[PDB]
């Protein structure tokens, strides 16, 4: 039955602007 | 009741249930804590049903009578809340437990885990278990009463010498609904012979006979009488009427199960 | 096929059954007393039995389909624990996502209650 | 305030499949010139998962084994029935067409069959735009022999079988299935045009189906579609799904993928169109300049692996540039890659001359031009349907060579 | 193939019975 | 063109003929072909000329004939006689009908116009004492032996007169139209005569049934 | 290994028998010869892709004669 | 007498499961309607059939009329029986390789789903308890 | 005696198991049926498949792969049959439900 | 619903019957409502 | 105070009204007494 079968860049980096 | 529902007494649904009323207290704020939860519901307070009425609906459970000779006894019903101290249980479903009231009894499980409840909801609830697996015949078919109730209801006019006292040398209905209405307002029988007029296509079981009399008119129209119905025909044109002579009890048995199906078509 | 009327519009044949179908009268035909009954039915759930038997029709292994409704269950409630137990049921709003996920518009969880209750603290008393 | 503030098809055509258990959800069945086609009666919201959309019983299709022996689903052949006979002495493997014309014919003479009134809506012999219908005017139109000569390959194939097997002495029951040779063509077109091939499971019975279905061909041909056919067995109901996840807005045609991955001569040969928008339409280079695969990917956002490129659609943000076009030239054009090694610009430049070059001389070799062809085609007033089929499948190919040429042009460009 | 050549309710009779189950399809050569 | 005519009752001829000239007329048992003479009205038969074959069949064989058939061509009603086999079959596919219901043509009238007189003709009547009934189980044609009880013999009113078939298709009777029996009359007839002589029958066996009355 | 079948088969590709032999070869040396009798039993009642071969029924063989304990010749 | 039957029915075929899909065999139980011993009575030859799925393909003529591994249905048989089809070739539990489980086809259609049986079904237990139950 | 190498064992294990499948389920049939009880085939042959899976190896085959008197499965004897010839030598035995 | 019109009777035999041709013909869902409703009628006409 | 008030109305055609009504607070047993006697009086 229903037991069958076994049931970070880009941060940091920014552009200054 | 319905075929998927079971009733339980006020007690033993407290009992079976008093967790999840625990939960439906305290989730509420009417209760502080588990103990003012489980005090309360001690006392019978009136705030109690009402929150054991929410958490029973969708959570099914499990009947079970004594002798389990095969797997429909014990199934699965959508519990209600009854008065009493009685289990209530559909009649339809006794053959499947054999079980009659009589002194009878049955002992009640409640799935806990969700897993538990999605299995007792889609396997093991009476309308998915029509058939029993002996041998594949339906396991839900009526008995006794309502079989009493449709033999007579089907059973149709008295016929020959049981009809007239001697040898003969009817209404006419436009559809059922004006049968069954003339037979409410007590202008005719139950058994009382009538003919229908049909606008459907030939769909009455009856004996694979030829016409007993045909009256063929000089105009060109001719009428086929059968045992059971009447079929207006022309040579001119291509019209085609027919007239059912039955009684109100085989419309009603009909109409009953026609109204069975198109309800729960327009239901979903 | 192609045919202009000399002011830029195309001409084309339409296309129509031009024959008899003796089943298109007889079968388009509304019963009109069952109000009642369909009111009965949504109110006792028939209408879950009915989905209950059509999400079967695309399940090769019943035993598959109910594993899925229940780990789906499990992740409804471990997301968001306080909206289930009381009027939502967990299995219920899967069974009618699972509905309207193939088109068909189903109340959410098969969640309904009565507006005749007179008032507060009033339980209807069930007539067996 | 309420107060202050193509056309639709024939409603028998979906009346006689609503009664007989046919359901198509939130899609109308609407006719136009060019012919029937399937179109969302309002907006379908994007959900979790495919939806439903069409709801074709078994019982009403024409479906035959796809491999030898030769058996019916659902069976209407009686047994020791002449057609069966002439059935099974068709080749396998090609002659897969002739027995599903013969299964049309007979199924049109049944009385109580289905397709005895869906029959009523297939497109008639003047409307069908299969090449088997083409006279040796519209194929001298296509401006390909190789196309013409398997045109004129299959009308021989389907006359030769039509002439043994419909000869004087048939009987009656054969011989009213199709009196005239031109029947029995028209048959076979609307087997080529129409048919569809599954694996289905019947019970527990799993096999390869050629199939005649009704409601599900009236769906048109797509290259990106929003639609696919699956399969369910348990009712024995072929549906029609919608993407999963893709919206489709009020009026939108539904559409499916008759067969991936063929090229416009196949789609001319087998359903009688073609597309201009083909991911796999091929143009014959020399093969002596070559560019770069990975910059030209790159600039018009064509990412995934050959066998499945496909276009972002977010990054363009409004380029209709791009579209299946830029991917069969990408899939067609000399290419050279070297896994990392950047591309000099002045080799490209060079590279996308002798490139334009070629497809000038391509298109200098038609006699006449692309926007003659539409010029044409507008002015059209008493031309076949196969006529305006070949020049517009001349006109797409001339657009795909103009869009190769454009693309080489924005490619240099922006390769700075 | 000695055995083959002497191969060639279930009766009683054992040449019968090889016959039978060659026709019942139970065991062939 | 050929004549059938005083040829064999069941012989198989060694030809195919064209049915765009013939009245092609289905029963349950054969199909049964009468030369058809053009008209618009499609209503004239030529009876010289006659085949029958089983049902969907190009076989044909002269059929038999058990009277004088007509030899001018003269215009008829056609009128089907039968049954309905309304039948539960098995439910194999999903969903398989749950009945089934079909038209067993068992006999087929031809009615001839009187004075041959077309359909719109407004004095349009139909002649009851030529009557010729196809048998399907027989594979033959014949005329119907009409008895007639309205008053006026030869000549007389026919828009007053009434057939009644019974019999399997085997009695006919001219009445009155004012004489004419309700349905309800004749089901009722049939079923009183039936269930005497069953009642009849099931009191037989008792002992004190010679020294008994009916009531 | 068995990790990236199964990630696999998720992914719509079914193992044949290549993977089956490729995990059978390690299945063969662990000393239990019920793992390599199931991944054949599996093998053997399933599709036509999936039928084991001459390296299969190797390996198998192998884990069987090569048991820690108890008699093996039967099931060889 | 028939708890005590029914314990010892069910406990012999307990750990029977639907585990595979098919287990290969090639075997078929041959079911033939004529014996010149005896009239067979048509209404056993069909209820004994429905359900099962033929282990090898049926001919009428040059016509194939039913197929390897196709279930048994009603209209299959009614034909068999109005031609003159001698010998019919079903897959039954008796022809599965295997008596610690039984496949899918080996077994037929579900006693209760309509449908062929579904991997993992206990048929063992219901074997049992459908013999022991009106005892 | 006809049939010496397996032939003779698998050929008469197969026509006895054969002979009792066939017999098995028309006592037990023929049983209930007097009784009016309608039992499928399919429950009771899963039943007489269990009665009807072993053979005895018999008093004089002894080797390394069987001893006499010990109690084997069908399927086993008659793959053994095949692939070996030292004294694969069994009868078929109906065992009890118990 | 193209239900055939009984117009004879309706037995024990007759009704199992039927119950089992709709269970095939419309599925136990469908059914299921019809048993409820069939229940009732038989009730109210004893 | 007991009251009456329509709760669902319809009109399927022109030959063909539905209306569904509602009256409460009732005391125990009067709500049977009511519906026999309306639905006699509605239907003759
Ligand atoms: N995308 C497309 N553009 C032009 N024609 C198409 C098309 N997709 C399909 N067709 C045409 O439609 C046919 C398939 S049947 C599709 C419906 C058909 N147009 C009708 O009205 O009956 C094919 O013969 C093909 O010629
Ligand atoms: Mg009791
Ligand atoms: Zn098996």
């Amino acid at each position: 039955g229903t037991g069958f079968n076994k049931g970070d860049i880009l941060f940091y980096h920014r552009e200054f602007c | 009741l319905s075929l998927h529902r079971c009733g339980l007494p006020r007690e033993i649904a407290i009992e079976l249930f008093q967790t999840f009323v625990i939960r439906g207290l305290i989730r509420q704020h009417l209760a502080s804590n588990i103990g003012v939860a489980k005090s309360q519901i001690r006392e019978k307070k009136p705030i109690v049903w009402e929150i054991l009425q929410e958490v029973m609906q969708g959570h099914p459970v499990l009947l079970n009578r004594a002798p389990t000779l095969h797997r429909l006894g014990i199934q699965s019903f959508q519990p209600i809340l009854v008065e009493g101290r009685t289990i209530c249980l559909h009649p339809l479903v006794c053959k499947g437990f054999n079980a009659d009231f009589d002194g009878d009894q049955m002992a009640v499980h409640v799935p806990l885990s969700l897993e538990a409840q999605a299995e007792a909801r889609l396997l093991m609830f009476s309308h998915m278990n029509l058939l029993s697996p002996a041998i594949g015949d339906p396991i839900s078919v009526p008995t006794q009463d309502m079989l009493i109730g449709l033999y007579v209801l089907t059973s149709g006019t008295r016929r020959g010498i049981c009809a007239n006292r001697y040898n003969p040398c009817e209404p006419f209905f436009c559809n059922s609904y004006d049968a069954i209405g003339a037979y409410r307002q007590k202008r005719i029988n139950l058994d009382s012979p009538l003919w229908l007029r049909w606008q459907l296509d030939q769909r009455v079981i009856a004996s694979k006979e030829v016409p007993i009399e045909v009256h063929y008119e000089s105009f060109g129209n001719y009428h086929e009488i059968y045992a059971h119905y009447l079929i207006v025909r022309s040579v001119k044109k291509e019209t085609l009427y027919i007239y059912i002579r039955t009684t109100v009890g085989h419309i009603s048995f009909y109409r009953e199960i026609e109204e069975a199906i198109q309800g729960f078509s327009q239901a979903c | 096929g192609i045919q202009r009327d000399d002011n830029g519009r195309r001409i084309w044949r339409r296309r129509t059954l031009t024959k008899k179908d003796d089943m298109l009268r007889y079968k388009l035909q509304r019963v009109p007393f069952v109000e009642e009954q369909v009111r009965k039915i949504k109110e006792v759930g028939k209408v879950m039995t009915m989905d209950i038997e059509r999400l079967l029709l695309s399940e090769d292994n019943r035993f598959e389909f109910v594993n899925s409704v229940a780990a789906e269950a499990t992740e409804y409630v471990e997301k968001n624990r306080d909206e289930y137990g009381g009027t939502k049921k967990a299995i219920f709003h899967v069974l009618s996502n699972r509905v309207n996920d193939l088109g068909f518009d189903r109340p959410e969880a098969y969640a309904e209650s009565d507006p005749y209750k007179p008032g507060p603290g009033y339980l209807k008393e069930y007539y067996t | 305030f309420p107060l202050f503030q193509l056309e639709s098809a024939d409603p028998d055509f979906y009346k006689i499949g609503y009664v007989r258990r046919v359901r198509a959800y939130g899609v109308e069945f609407k006719e136009g010139p060019d012919g029937f086609g399937i179109y969302a009666s309002k907006d379908i919201e994007p959900r979790r998962r495919a939806r439903v959309i069409m709801e074709i019983p078994h019982e009403l299709m024409i479906t035959i084994r796809q491999k030898h022996p030769w058996m019916f689903f659902p069976d209407i052949v009686p047994i020791g029935h002449p057609i069966f006979d002439i059935i099974n002495s068709t080749d396998p493997e090609r002659d897969w067409d002739l027995r599903l014309a013969c299964l049309l014919l007979f199924s049109f003479d049944r009385e109580d069959h289905f397709w005895r009134l869906y029959g009523d809506f297939l497109p008639a012999a003047d409307e069908c735009s299969s090449l088997l219908l083409a006279t040796e005017e519209d194929l001298a139109e296509l401006q390909d022999p190789q196309l013409v000569s398997t045109i004129r390959q299959q009308q021989k194939r389907v006359l030769e079988f039509w002439e043994k097997n419909w000869h004087s002495g048939v009987p009656l029951k054969i011989k009213r299935l199709a009196e005239d040779a031109e029947r029995f063509i028209w048959a076979v077109s609307i087997a080529q045009t129409r048919c569809i091939s599954m694996k289905t499971r019947i019970g527990a019975l799993v096999q390869d189906l050629n199939m005649m279905i009704p409601y599900a061909d009236m769906l048109n041909h797509s290259f990106e579609p929003n639609c696919f056919l699956h399969w369910r067995p348990k009712d024995r109901i072929l549906e029609v799904m919608s993407n999963a996840g893709q919206a489709i807005k009020k009026g939108e045609e539904m559409t499916i993928n008759y067969m991936p991955g063929q090229k416009n001569n196949m789609l001319m040969e087998r359903y009688g169109f073609s597309t201009p928008v083909n991911p796999w339409d091929a143009i014959p280079f020399s093969g002596d300049s070559r560019i770069h695969l990975n910059s030209f990917l790159s600039v018009f956002n064509i990412f995934g692996l050959p066998e499945e490129y496909y276009h972002d659609s977010e990054l363009s943000g409004d380029d209709s540039f791009v579209d299946g076009a830029v991917i069969a030239a990408a899939r067609t054009l000399p290419t050279w890659s070297d896994i990392d090694l950047p591309p000099i610009p002045s080799a490209e430049r060079k590279a996308v001359k002798e490139l334009q070059d070629e497809c000038r001389k391509m298109l200098a070799e038609y006699p006449t031009t692309s926007e003659q062809d539409q010029k044409l085609l507008d002015s059209l007033s008493e031309a076949r349907t196969t006529f305006a089929t070949a020049v517009k499948y001349r006109m797409h190919r001339k657009m795909f060579i103009g869009k190769i040429i454009k693309a080489l042009d924005i490619y240099q460009e922006r390769l700075l | 193939e000695f055995w083959k050549r002497r191969f060639l309710w279930f009766p009683e009779e054992p040449f019968e019975a090889f016959k039978e189950m060659r026709e019942r399809k139970v065991f062939d050569v | 063109f050929i004549s059938t005519q005083g040829w064999d009752s069941e012989m198989v001829v060694d030809y195919r003929i064209n049915e765009d000239e013939f009245h092609k007329i289905s029963l349950l048992d054969c199909d049964f072909f009468i030369r058809k003479p053009p008209d618009p009205d499609n209503d004239v038969y030529d009876f010289r000329e006659m085949y029958v074959t089983p049902p969907d069949t190009d076989i044909y064989s002269v059929p038999r004939v058990l009277a004088p058939m007509p030899q001018k061509y003269i215009r008829c009603a056609m009128s089907d006689y039968g049954c309905y086999d309304v039948t539960e079959p098995p439910i194999d596919a999903p969903r398989d009908p749950l009945y089934k219901s079909e038209r067993e043509i068992s006999k087929v009238f031809l009615t001839k116009h009187y004075r041959n007189r077309r359909l719109n003709d407004p004095e349009f009547v139909l002649d009851f004492e030529e009557i010729y009934v196809i048998d399907s189980k027989t594979k033959s044609i014949t005329r119907a032996r009409v008895l007639v009880t309205v008053p006026g013999g030869r000549k007389r009113d026919r828009k007053d007169d009434l057939l009644v078939i019974r019999d399997n298709g085997n009695s006919f009777k001219i009445i009155h139209v004012g004489e004419r029996d309700d349905p309800t009359t004749v089901i009722e007839r049939e079923e009183w005569t039936k269930t005497r002589e069953d009642m009849e029958k099931h009191l037989r066996k008792l002992r004190d049934f010679s020294v008994s009355n009916w009531f | 290994a068995l990790d990236i079948s199964y990630e696999m088969e998720a992914a719509g590709r079914f193992a044949t028998t290549f993977h089956f032999n490729c995990l059978l070869s390690v299945q063969a040396t662990c000393g239990i010869p019920e793992v390599a009798y199931a991944t054949f039993e599996n093998m053997e009642y399933g599709e036509d892709f999936m039928k084991p071969d001459t390296e299969t029924y190797n390996w198998v063989i192998q884990a069987y004669t090569r048991a820690d304990s108890y008699d093996r010749v039967q099931d060889v | 007498d028939a708890g005590y039957l029914t314990r010892r029915l069910v406990e012999v075929v307990q750990h029977i499961v639907v585990r595979r899909t098919d287990c290969g065999t090639i075997r078929g139980i041959s079911v033939s309607p004529r014996n010149k011993s005896r009239m067979m009575s048509e209404r056993i030859f069909i209820q004994t059939l429905i359900g099962r799925v033929l282990a090898d393909d049926i001919y009428i003529g040059s016509r194939c009329v039913a197929f390897r591994n196709q279930d048994l249905g009603i209209g299959l048989v009614n034909r068999f029986i109005t031609f003159g089809t001698q010998s019919i070739s079903i897959r039954t539990p008796f022809t599965c390789r295997s008596t610690s489980w039984i496949c899918r086809l080996c077994y037929g259609r579900s006693p209760t789903h309509g449908d062929l049986v579904e991997l993992g079904e206990a048929v063992g237990i219901i074997a049992g308890q459908s013999i022991g139950e009106p005892g | 005696r006809i049939l010496g190498i397996p032939w003779g064992f698998l050929i008469g294990a197969e026509l006895t198991i054969v002979q009792s499948r066939i017999s098995l389920v028309n006592k037990i049939q023929k049983v209930y049926r007097s009784q009016g009880v309608q039992i499928h085939n399919r429950h009771i042959e899963i039943i007489v498949r269990q009665i009807t899976s072993k053979v005895l190896v018999s008093e004089e085959g002894m080797s390394n792969v069987f001893l006499p008197g010990e109690l084997i499965g069908l399927l086993r004897a008659e793959r053994t049959g095949r692939a070996l010839e030292e004294a694969i030598c069994y009868r078929a035995v109906l065992l009890g439900i118990t | 619903a193209n239900l055939v019109f009984h117009n004879k009777v309706i037995d024990g035999t007759a009704i199992k019957r039927l119950i089992s041709r709709l269970i095939d013909h419309f599925g136990m869902a469908y059914t299921s409502h019809i048993l409820d409703q069939v229940k009732t009628l038989g009730f109210q006409q004893a | 105070t007991l009251q009456w008030k329509c709760v669902e109305s319809r009109r399927d055609s022109k030959r063909l009204y539905y209306g569904r009504f509602i009256l409460s607070p009732l005391m125990k047993g009067q709500a049977d007494t009511i519906g026999i006697a309306m639905r006699r009086a509605l239907l003759g």
